[PDB]
């Protein structure tokens, strides 16, 4: 219909190590 | 030490590794930080895995006394080695 598209967040902000995120160019 | 940053303007988990070196050169003397961009400069992932000689698909794109070394994962795990070791 007219909707909007949100993303729930279980884990916290703990600063630790990552290993990935798709960027480049 | 020189630790070399591939990309920071671009995305914001490459940026948490560049600026996690930049935290490491704010608590020292011996550990230099410097950020070269990849979108900007026309260089990719492609490029960055012949150079450090490991096939690479995301960020982090770091590298620490020349050698590739993952960033922000490798860092932490690096860091912690050393002041939680």
């Amino acid at each position: 219909g007219a909707e909007d598209a949100q993303d729930d967040l279980v884990p916290s902000i703990q600063d630790d190590g990552s290993e990935s995120g798709a960027c480049k160019i | 030490m020189q630790t070399v940053i591939f990309g920071r303007s671009g995305c914001p988990y490459s940026v948490r590794a560049k600026d996690l070196a930049e935290k490491l050169s704010n608590e020292r003397d011996d550990f230099q930080y410097q950020y070269v961009d990849i979108r900007a400069e026309g260089i990719t992932k492609e490029d960055l895995q012949q150079k450090a000689g490991k096939p690479v698909e995301t960020v982090p794109q770091i590298f620490v006394d020349q050698q590739h070394i993952g960033g922000y994962t490798d860092f932490a795990a690096w860091v912690k080695e050393n002041l939680d070791a």
